[PDB]
């Protein structure tokens, strides 16, 4: 763990950044999930109609 | 995730069946497209005169 | 402890397998954002598509 | 696939827009006279024979 | 990266759902009609005629 200090610091900082970006768009994430649930079903229906 | 499974399977099937067809069609359309472009000016006048 | 060790080694294997395709994983977000913007613009700028 | 579709759209969007416009102007007279096309397609085989 | 990705993904999902609710039902019909007419004109006898 000591010899890999730079790597753990770097991924800790990157986790901080990614988590901050994901939390600042919480409503965006909820909307994305709620819209991704039926849109894939609709795409599947469209494709299976022209299968 | 379930909708993604279904849509991915259906779309992958359709694309695997109809991808090389489209690729070779778009490859073979180059001479016909160049020919149609080259002799475009004699299209409107030809149709007008025949009408 | 056995679960912890197995978790760590399997995580190392999974991360090594995932990031060997470094360029595509490193550009996944940029490319998905770009294709989202392009699809949005294509649908927006062509409102006569339905009548066609 | 995301990158390839983004590149394809970024390259072919104006041409696709112009293609849709030209297709609309081509197809409007055909739809205006969609019955004459049917009548000539029905009649032509007899004349050809 | 992630914030823009999430926002653009949400927007494109909404746009895609609108597009499919608007145009998919006629796009399928167009594809079916094109397939049927091309198959009718690509039978062996129309093939040799062409």
């Amino acid at each position: 763990q000591v010899n890999s200090g730079d790597a753990i610091q770097r991924w800790a900082a990157n986790l901080n950044t990614l988590a901050a970006q994901s939390a600042q768009n919480d409503e965006a994430l909820r909307s994305g999930l709620q819209q991704a649930a039926p849109t894939a079903d609709q795409l599947n229906a469209v494709f299976s109609d022209v299968r | 995730l379930v909708a993604a499974v279904g849509f991915g399977n259906t779309g992958g099937d359709i694309f695997e069946r109809g991808g090389p067809y489209l690729v070779r069609g778009a490859q073979d359309l180059l001479p016909t497209s160049a020919l149609l472009d080259e002799y475009s000016p004699a299209l409107f006048c030809t149709i007008r005169n025949y009408h | 402890s056995t679960q912890v060790n197995q978790l760590l080694v399997n995580a190392q294997t999974l991360l090594a397998a995932v990031n060997e395709r470094g360029r595509s994983v490193s550009l996944l977000l940029e490319r998905v954002s770009s294709v989202s913007r392009q699809v949005e613009g294509f649908v927006d700028e062509n409102p006569n598509l339905n009548h066609v | 696939a995301a990158g390839s579709l983004a590149d394809l759209l970024s390259d072919n969007r104006p041409l696709l827009k112009d293609t849709i416009g030209y297709l609309d102007v081509i197809q409007a007279p055909l739809v205006e006279q969609k019955q004459e096309v049917s009548d000539i397609l029905v009649q032509m085989p007899q004349a050809l024979k | 990266e992630l914030a823009n990705a999430l926002q653009d993904l949400n927007r494109v999902l909404k746009t895609t759902r609108e597009f499919l609710d608007r145009n998919g039902g006629v796009l399928t019909h167009d594809i079916d009609n094109l397939e049927q007419v091309t198959t009718a004109i690509l039978q062996p006898e129309p093939r040799d005629g062409l």
